[PDB]
Formats: C-alpha cells, structure tokens, sequence
C-alpha cells in the first residue's frame, strides 16, 4: 500500500467503548508514527492522537490510540453524543516522501430521542414579488432522527418541478435541521389559490399551507 | 494564543494559477513546520505539503507537478501556489503547524475555493416575514460560496441556524437563515464579490 | 533536533574527532555515496535543585552533507563545534533527497558506527 485504508463508518451506544481501525503498508504505518483527527461538522480537524498513543492537553482520557504492525486503531471508551464525528489516521511515508491521510469514518453515537419536527413555511415578500419572481420557503428544523421528505402541494395538486430541497444537517442542539424551496413564478403565486409544504418524518407528517 | 488564518481567492477559472496565503498570529513562523491541506465539499483531507526550515520543500508527489509552496519571515506568512487549476481543486483550503512532536496541532478556519468559469455575483435578500415565532432573511442567487449571515451584528447567536446553501439549475447558490424569538436586522456578507448587505425584517 | 540519529555525548574533555574514512553513522536505507556528512556540538543548560545554572555533557548531532543548520558549509570547512566525516567513495553532493528529520514523523536513528570503530577518549555510548 501507500494510503490508508479506514471503515467508511462506526457507530456505538454511549457510555461503552467503540474503536476505530486505520490499515497501511511498512512505508508508512510499519515505519513511521500514526496520528489521528477528530473533524466535527463544519469545522476543521482537531489532534487526537499523536505518536502512535500520546495525547495532547485538553483531549479527553477517553479517547486512546494504538499500533502494532503496518495497522493502528484509535479507542474510544464511554462513547458520549458528543463524539459524533469524522475520525481520520494520517501518516508519514517514505514511499511518497510526504504526509497521507486515511479516508475517514463517519462515527454515529445513538440513544438520541425521536423529535418530531417544526416547520415553518414563507411566502414571497413583497420586495421578492416586485423583481418578478416568488419563492416558498420551508424550513425544518428539531428533528430526531435524521429522516425527512417534503411534497410540495398547489391547491391540493402535486407540484415536482422547482422543488430544491437540501440534506438534514446537524445544530446547535445537536437535532436535524433541513429546508426545500419552491421557485415560482409571480402569476403562478396569485394564480393558485393555496401552496402547501408537507414533511413526513418517521411516518408523522406536518402541513403547512400559504395563500396570497 | 497562536492563531491562523487563511486569504485569497474564492474563485479561480479553470487551468488558472491558486494562490492562497495564510497568516500567523499569536507566534511567529520560526524552525515550525506549516502545512497546506484541502478538503473537497464532502470528502476526505488531503495533504499538500508544508515549508520549514530554510524554506525547505515536501509536497504530495500527486500534485508536486504543480504545486509550490513559499514562506516570508519578515511579514509571518506562507503562502500556496497550485497552478493549471481543474475542478478536482475545488476545496476549502487550510493551514496547519506541527509543533515539534504534535502535527498539524493548530489548524486555520479554511478558506472555500472553487474552480469555474462562471463570474463571481452578489446575492439578492429578502426578508423572511414572521409563544415563538420564527423570521429570516432568503439570501438568493450568489456565486460562489461562502456567505456569512450575521443578526445584528453578531449580537443574536442563540435560536440562529443558516441553512445549507442549495444549487440552482442556473448555477447560483440560495440560503437562508432563521432565528427563533418570542428589531431584527439580518447582515449578509458576500467575499467573493465584497458585498454586505443588511435588511430589515418588517412584520406583516 | 532535526538530525536523523541520536547524539554522541561528551564526557571528558576533548572534542570529536575520527580518522579518514570513519565517522559516518550506518544507515541502511542510504547508499555508498551518501556515506558522508558532519557533527555539530550542542550544551545544554541545566538547573539543579541548588537553583543554580549547570553545564551538562556536550552532544554531537550528526547532519548529512548539505543539510541541517551547516547546511551551506562545504565539506572541511574549518569551523569551532563542527567536524566532517567522510566513507571512502562517497560523493561530494549535498544529500537533499535524504533531508533532516521532523520529529513529528518518525524518531530518532540510534547511531551505531561499525566494529572497527576508532573513538576518542571519554566517548562512548
């Protein structure tokens, strides 16, 4: 080899221990020190590990790190919510005369409880409808678990084009958050009599209906 | 108390020279190492290369073929040339320092870079109308990313969430951001184009 | 610091010296040219218990040719604190492409000089 290799993803119940494996070549693992990154979302890598097992002040005791052979793991024991992250293993290599990463894993820490979601839909602003052009803003947001889909309703019909919907993405208190736009022309907006957004999340689905 | 930050470019046609800086404050540049890593939008590190002592030189052999990295001592910077730019180059770029025995133990905040032929172009907001309701602001068809929206003036942080931007068939990017409350004034701030725009949030 | 091995102490009181054609420390992963470099001496000050600054053991680190802090000092360069080594067939080029050390990569070659090895008085490992 000359990359790393890592799980693409991990996930454990809090409180017990879930660990994380990092696979090389005598070129870089085999000969050289492993270090490890923890990269919340957002924002950028934080040191976890380096030398192979010592830990920088301010890295909680509970994450550990190991290697023996051209393979090095990462420990981590009472697993909290917090720790939802991406971990990558990075190396030096004699090989490529420079520094390689591995390609990640997504680690998920479940017990989180199921939240039902709060949708808030918009109508087009009066500046918006001036410039000839209308957008219905839908957003959602304090969700549990990460798992939604929006239908779009035009007096009481079906609506697929002009749909843009983005991917749940995490907040502040660590719930799912997402939002779907409708553009639409300043016509079709009067024209129509109501515009619905619908979410369905864990079967339970929220309506939320606009009228000019 | 040592702190990095990346400048530069946002955008850059393709097969184009990137030229990235990053500034060091809270210590100086002295016998450390400082890095380049890149971050495409959803994948994985990669490492660049880094400068230290005597300017000496390691990059990625990957990208060696273009790569160049320099440093200077007297204003506390280093700086990233990647040339014949392709859109496998769109990023968010960072800088790095190892301190001795801990690599890349301080990291910058990333500056996104994107590769296209398309022009740089301001957004267009508007105001979101309204125990708690929820206002806002749609920050509409910008290119190209990153927008920062502040609420008032960075006073307002709590119940604040921005949204991922989405991508429009047109190419143009659209957000919007959301606040929680029982005057609210939205702040938009476009870098690429040197745009700041703030609106009022008048209820109906 | 930045040296591939570890230091050669000094205990008595005379300075690093070797003969032609030793000095160099092994390495497996180098060739018959690259066989050729120099020491540097460092001291290092210490405060003992008696709150008093102490002069330890001086070091010797070594640094192949072309590179490390003498890194634009040509072979025999006579200069206080540093002295040349030099295997019979290596060439005169500096060695970038073996460079110094990050010690954040990897550690520290211990230095281990061949059977047959003439060393000075008051240094061994």
């Amino acid at each position: 080899q000359s990359v790393l290799t890592q799980p693409p993803s991990a996930s454990g119940t809090p409180g017990q221990r879930v660990t994380i494996s990092c696979s090389g070549s005598s070129s870089n693992i085999g000969s050289n020190y492993v270090y490890w990154y923890q990269q919340l979302p957002g924002t950028a890598p934080k040191l976890l590990i380096y030398r192979n097992n010592q830990r920088p002040s301010g890295v909680p005791d509970r994450f550990s790190g190991s290697k023996s052979g051209t393979s090095a793991s990462l420990a981590i024991s009472g697993l909290r919510s917090e720790d939802e992250a991406d971990y990558y293993c990075a190396a030096w290599d004699d090989s490529l005369s420079g520094r390689v990463f591995g390609g990640g894993t997504k680690l998920t820490v479940l017990g989180q409880p199921k939240a039902a979601p709060s949708v808030t839909l918009f109508p087009p602003s009066s500046e918006e409808l001036q410039a000839n052009k209308a957008t219905l803003v839908c957003l959602i947001s304090d969700f549990y678990p990460g798992a939604v889909t929006v239908a779009w309703k035009a007096d009481s019909s079906p609506v697929k084009a002009g749909v843009e919907t983005t991917t749940p993405s995490k907040q502040s208190n660590n719930k799912y958050a997402a939002s779907s736009y409708l553009s639409l022309t300043p016509e079709q907006w009067k024209s129509h009599r109501s515009y619905s957004c619908q979410v369905t999340h864990e079967g339970s689905t929220v309506e939320k209906t606009v009228a000019p | 108390q040592v702190q990095l930050q990346e400048s530069g470019p946002g955008l850059v046609k393709p097969s184009e020279t990137l030229s990235l800086t990053c500034t060091v404050s809270g210590g100086s540049i002295s016998s450390y190492y400082w890095s380049w890593i890149r971050q495409p939008p959803g994948k994985g590190l990669e490492w660049i290369g880094y400068i230290y002592y005597s300017g000496s030189t390691n990059y990625n052999p990957s990208l060696k073929s273009r790569v160049t990295i320099s440093v200077d001592t007297s204003k506390n910077q280093f700086s990233l040339k990647l040339s014949s730019v392709t859109a496998a180059d769109t990023a968010v770029y960072y800088c790095a320092r190892d301190y001795y025995q801990l690599p890349m133990d301080v990291w910058g905040q990333g500056t996104t870079v994107t590769v296209s032929s398309a022009s740089t172009k301001g957004p267009s907001v508007f105001p979101l109308a309204p125990g708690t309701a929820a206002l806002g602001c749609l920050v509409k068809d910008y290119f190209p990313e990153p927008v920062t929206v502040s609420w008032n003036s960075g006073a307002l942080t709590s119940g604040v969430h921005t949204f991922p931007a989405v991508l429009q068939s047109s190419g143009l990017y659209s957000l919007s951001s959301v606040v929680t409350v029982p005057t609210y004034i939205c702040n938009v701030n476009h870098k690429p184009s040197n745009t700041k725009v703030d609106k009022r949030v008048e209820p109906k | 610091t930045a040296s591939w091995f570890t230091a050669l102490t000094q205990h008595g009181k005379e300075d690093l010296k070797f003969p032609r054609g030793q000095g160099v420390p092994i390495n497996t992963n180098s060739s018959p040219d690259d066989q050729i470099g120099y020491y540097r001496r460092a001291t290092r000050r210490i405060r003992g218990g008696d709150g008093k600054m102490k002069d330890l053991s001086p070091r010797w680190y070594f640094y192949y040719l072309g590179t490390g802090p003498e890194a634009g000092l040509p072979y025999g360069a006579n200069k206080d604190g540093i002295i040349w080594v030099a295997t019979e067939g290596a060439l005169n080029t500096p060695k970038d492409h073996i460079g110094t050390r990050n010690p954040a990569n990897n550690a520290a070659i211990v230095l281990q000089l061949p059977q047959g090895t003439t060393l000075p008085k008051g240094f061994y490992a």
